[PDB]
């Protein structure tokens, strides 16, 4: 959470940090699987077939 | 200009963007941030509805009204990734309620 915390550039942690922090780790993304963080959203990701050409 | 015998042949000389654009550029912007995306009041109103058929005379407090409304969007979001996926997986890239009840049926929500 400190390091996308970094990345975002603020000095305070907020539950987006927290979401990016838990999702991005392949391990406690299993652990929270059946947990929804409040004010997480979700991470960035657009499949293949729907790019522009 | 003398030339009277096989002359010389030479010498002489509002704006629209394309469909699907707007569309991604939104899909950044909503994935970049996480404020909730269904209007509150009309939530509340609607919550509401549901809990008199449960038992009359109920009173709500407004956190709970943000949790149902937390938990309420996950879910939908999440059902739309599953969703996307079942499109995309029949050569579409429209989603359509085939989409969403085979999504809900591969979950076992029946």
């Amino acid at each position: 959470a400190g390091n996308a915390a970094r990345d975002n550039k603020k000095t305070r942690i907020i539950p987006r940090h927290l979401q990016l922090a838990v999702r991005n780790d392949e391990e406690l993304n299993k652990l929270l699987g059946r947990v929804t963080i409040a004010q997480g959203g979700v991470l960035p990701n657009i499949q293949s077939v729907l790019l522009p050409k | 200009t003398m030339q009277t015998a096989r002359k010389s042949t030479g010498g002489k000389a509002p704006h629209r963007y394309r469909p699907g654009t707007v569309a991604l550029r939104e899909i950044r912007r909503y994935q970049k941030s996480t404020e909730l995306l269904i209007r509150k009041l009309p939530f509340q109103r609607l919550v509401r509805e549901i809990a008199q058929d449960f038992k009359t005379d109920l009173r709500f407090q407004s956190s709970a009204v943000m949790a149902l409304q937390e938990a309420s969007e996950a879910y939908l979001v999440a059902l739309f990734e599953d969703t996307n996926l079942c499109a995309i997986h029949a050569k579409r890239v429209t989603i359509m309620p085939k989409d969403i009840q085979l999504a809900r049926r591969i979950r076992g929500e029946r």
